[PDB]
RNA sequence: UUAGAAGGAUUGCCGUCAGGAAAUUAGGUGCGCUUAGCAGUGUACCGCCGGUAGGCGG
């Protein structure tokens, strides 16, 4: 392409195939405590 | 007084585009036959010689204009946007631009090369478990576009809907039967022998070069009278097949969009309809 | 005559080319010109009168590589054929 | 009278005088200023009939005849004569840029330069190779090199008691000055004294005199005149200068 | 002499559309009438290997309008522009084939059923030769007609600004 | 032209000796990303007239 003027390169591009019509995202998190995340402070 | 374009800018595309598939089919019993079209090794595509319709599958995914902001380092230049396609999406509907896209989508321009011996070819487009009529593809010519036809009037009033921002998303899906020939080739697209593109192990085209196809729509290009035909619409208007630029430094969107929102002034409709065709593009920046 | 008319040499070719090229680099500014007389007299090699229809010339050595521009280095290489050399030596000494 | 800038492109001198006394390597620029001189004598001998009058000095590449010791100060090298004098010797590939003004400038009387610089020493050094003669018509007509400008204020606003206590205190602040070798002041009134080159000529007792000069890049140097020498002579004050 | 224009930009290449759509309907229309006419490339363009161009012109010395393009073109129209004006002028360079010799082994066969028995290197000199200087020009593929073969011909200006023609429209010996 | 000239050079046993090493907390935070036409037609075939010269038909 052209951009701010006065050879291909690969690139990545994922689909959904063509029988499915739905994205499944699975993550997680770990929720702490904010009193014991403390891991350096150099005063008492 | 909005100076400078920001540092950073980037919109989003508004039709976004599957990569095409490509299935081998019968015209005679077409809706109840398919059968995959492999790449069958320089790799190169044909038919089977009992199957003679080659059936491109595509989907569009049509979002509005103001919801495909993605970077932008300047809140005023950010209003002025939206106000400016505010101005546009009031004074038209969207419906020429829209009318331009679907007419690609009804003329068979998808369909970059293998359409030259097609006896009868046609086009179904759905959308939200709706078949809609057949679009035959040989009437369209391939440099006028049309305006009075009832279901493509239908259809791109749905998409300029959803462009406009009245509809968050609308889904278009394509099937094209192309009578091809017994036992002829198939052309799909190309990737870097000649080694062809290959999608879920059926061979298909690159959605580029689809997008491309449905793109061709810059018929307000200053030296038209000249060529006197439809070029994809980039922002320096660079039609490959020609080699030279088609618009420098005149009205390339760099020029036009420093005077639409950094120079407040009233464009004629043949300059706004290209500053929105490009805005369905991206990478407009500094 | 001149001219690279055979393909089974064709390996030696890129091959010294590549062992001379191999960690020869250049920047431009250190180049030879490519001044005109050099072919111009190595169209008086053999007759031609001009650039033969067809074949046109290549640096066994990439001048990029350290080459010279004399008449015992330049060659005439096919179209297809030097398509094929120098997507050789695009890949190998990696410009 | 049409003025133009003529570039002699890498020539290298082998053997130039880099001793001139008190400085010991780049070579007095009244030699360089005298090849333009001598390149003008002789092209004036034949029907040329140009007037050279400013010199400007690229040096590109240097190599002083000797060795580098354990510690780092060089040690130069001189022939065995046929006692040896303090002598010392450099080879400089460096390209000149002529100021050449006079009937007319064009690429035969490069062609003239071209046969007559081949019978010329620079610095007492002979050429061996040449690159090109060349008109030039901007700074971009001129390569990568570094031309020797006079810094001559850098002496002038430079603390000490005696202008040599500058100079010392001037190479203690900045590293890429380098104390070059300019003009001949005059020790006695100018006579027929007896044993001369040439018998009519006015003949003068001199001594060398020094300035300070620095290195300037080709696309930062500003300006082509603020590259190129003369020469000036006052009353007993011959010297070769930017102005 | 009348222009047909290749519309630009509307997909394909121009030699694709010069290969398969224009050559063959008209080698057709030129061998049925016995009056022959001829084939030039006015955008003919010889930058390092050949480029055919963007306009063909056909060109005679009556027998035109007796050719009847606006009906044996008129299934390509969204791809051929049929001018239909029949001018004549002088601005004219007339087109020629050039042999690529033969495979190898076609030349092989050939030059062993009547030829010499002990046949090596030379033909292997002399076809790649010949060739390389003959496939850099531009070429033209046509379906054959009693053969069944794909001929890749190769086109080259003539300067004979005069003469007859062959049933390709092209300059003969 | 600190102008004008120059043969540094013949020759060599660098070798014997060895404890580097003992101790440690890298590290705590993060939007990469908006858009992109691959080919000169894939590049050619099969026979014909003849001393491995040239051509020709489709």
């Amino acid at each position: 392409s052209k951009g701010h003027e006065m050879n291909p390169q690969k690139s990545q591009s994922c689909t959904l195939s063509t029988e499915c019509d739905t994205l499944r995202i699975d993550f997680g998190i770990k929720v702490l405590p904010v009193k014991e995340s403390m891991y350096s402070c150099s005063d008492y | 007084t909005l100076k400078s374009r920001p540092e950073n800018l980037s919109f989003a595309r508004c039709l976004n585009t599957t990569e095409a598939k490509f299935w081998q089919t019968d015209f005679l019993k077409r809706h109840t036959f398919k059968l995959p079209l492999l790449i069958t090794d320089s790799q190169s595509c044909t038919l089977s010689t009992e199957c003679d319709t080659l059936r491109i599958d595509f989907g569009i995914k049509v979002l509005p204009v103001k919801e495909s902001m993605y970077s932008c380092s300047d809140y005023n230049y950010r209003t002025a946007i939206y106000q400016k396609i505010d101005e546009y999406i009031a004074e038209d509907g969207f419906l020429t631009l829209a009318k331009r896209y679907v007419n690609n989508i009804a003329n068979a321009r998808f369909l970059w090369r293998n359409r030259k011996g097609a006896e009868i070819i046609e086009t179904i487009v759905t959308i939200e478990d709706k078949e809609y009529p057949s679009f035959n593809s040989k009437s369209f010519n391939l440099d006028t576009f049309v305006e009075d036809n009832a279901t493509i009037n239908e259809i791109a009033q749905q998409i300029a809907d959803t462009f406009a921002g009245k509809r968050e998303y609308l889904n278009i899906y394509v099937t094209c039967f192309v009578k091809i020939g017994c036992a002829m080739e198939v052309y799909p697209s190309q990737e870097m022998g000649k080694k062809l593109f290959k999608f879920e192990g059926s061979a298909g085209m690159h959605s580029q070069k689809i997008n491309n196809a449905l793109r061709t729509i810059d018929t307000w290009y200053p030296d038209y009278t000249t060529y006197e035909f439809p070029i994809p619409v980039e922002n320096y208007g660079a039609a490959r097949s020609i080699g030279i630029p088609f618009r420098p430094d005149t009205k390339s969107f760099y020029k036009l969009i420093d005077r639409m929102i950094l120079k407040n002034e009233d464009l004629p409709i043949e300059d706004k309809h290209y500053v929105m065709a490009i805005l369905i593009r991206g990478g407009m920046f500094s | 005559n001149g001219c690279l008319i055979d393909e089974a040499l064709l390996p030696l070719i890129i091959d010294e080319g590549k062992r001379k090229g191999e960690g020869n680099y250049r920047p431009r500014h250190l180049r030879d010109e490519r001044k005109e007389e050099t072919v111009q007299a190595f169209l008086d090699k053999y007759g031609y009168c001009n650039i033969p229809v067809g074949y046109e010339v290549h640096h066994i050595v990439p001048l990029s590589q350290g080459g010279a521009d004399s008449i015992k280095n330049m060659i005439m290489l096919s179209i297809e054929h030097h398509e094929r050399v120098t997507e050789a030596h695009a890949s190998y000494f990696k410009w | 009278m049409m003025k133009g800038y003529i570039l002699l492109e890498k020539v290298n001198i082998e053997n130039a005088n880099a001793f001139n006394n008190i400085i010991v390597g780049i070579p007095a620029i009244t030699s360089f200023l005298g090849f333009a001189r001598a390149l003008e004598r002789k092209l004036n001998a034949k029907e040329i009939a140009i007037r050279i009058n400013g010199v400007g000095l690229e040096f590109h590449e240097y190599e002083l005849k000797g060795y580098k010791n354990k510690r780092g100060q060089y040690v130069t090298s001189c022939p065995l004569p046929g006692h040896i004098m303090n002598q010392a010797y450099i080879d400089l590939n460096m390209s000149f840029l002529l100021e050449v003004e006079g009937p007319h400038v064009d690429m035969s009387t490069c062609k003239s330069i071209k046969s007559t610089m081949e019978t010329l020493r620079i610095a007492g050094g002979i050429i061996r190779n040449y690159k090109k003669i060349r008109l030039i018509d901007t700074l971009a007509d001129i390569p990568y090199g570094y031309f020797l400008t006079l810094r001559q204020d850098n002496l002038n606003d430079a603390a000490g008691d005696d202008m040599l206590d500058k100079m010392i205190h001037a190479l203690q602040q900045e590293d890429t000055l380098v104390p070059i070798a300019v003009g001949f002041k005059a020790l006695s009134e100018v006579g027929h004294v007896e044993g001369q080159r040439d018998p009519e000529k006015d003949h003068c007792f001199v001594e060398s005199i020094f300035s300070l000069g620095g290195f300037e890049c080709s696309k930062i140097l500003e300006d082509i005149n603020s590259c190129l020498w003369r020469y000036k002579t006052e009353e007993g004050l011959y010297l070769c200068t930017i102005i | 002499s009348q222009i047909l224009i290749i519309k630009p930009g509307t997909g394909i290449s121009p030699n694709i559309i010069i290969s398969e759509d224009i050559f063959p309907v008209l080698h057709s229309l030129f061998v049925e009438h016995d009056k022959k006419f001829g084939i030039t490339f006015p955008a003919y363009s010889f930058d390092k290997k050949g480029h055919l161009g963007n306009i063909i012109e056909v060109l005679s010395e009556e027998a035109l309008a007796s050719l009847c393009l606006e009906e044996h073109l008129a299934e390509v129209t969204d791809y051929v522009k049929v001018k239909k004006e029949i001018t004549f002028t002088d601005d004219y360079v007339l087109f020629k084939r050039i042999r690529e010799e033969n495979q190898y082994e076609t030349t092989a066969r050939r030059m062993r059923k009547r030829g010499h028995t002990e046949l090596g290197r030379p033909l292997e000199m002399h076809i790649k030769k010949k060739n390389q200087q003959i496939f850099c020009h531009a070429y033209i593929k046509v379906k054959s007609a009693s053969t069944g073969q794909s001929y890749n011909i190769f086109l080259a200006p003539t300067d004979i600004k005069h003469g007859s023609f062959s049933a390709y429209g092209l300059l003969r010996g």
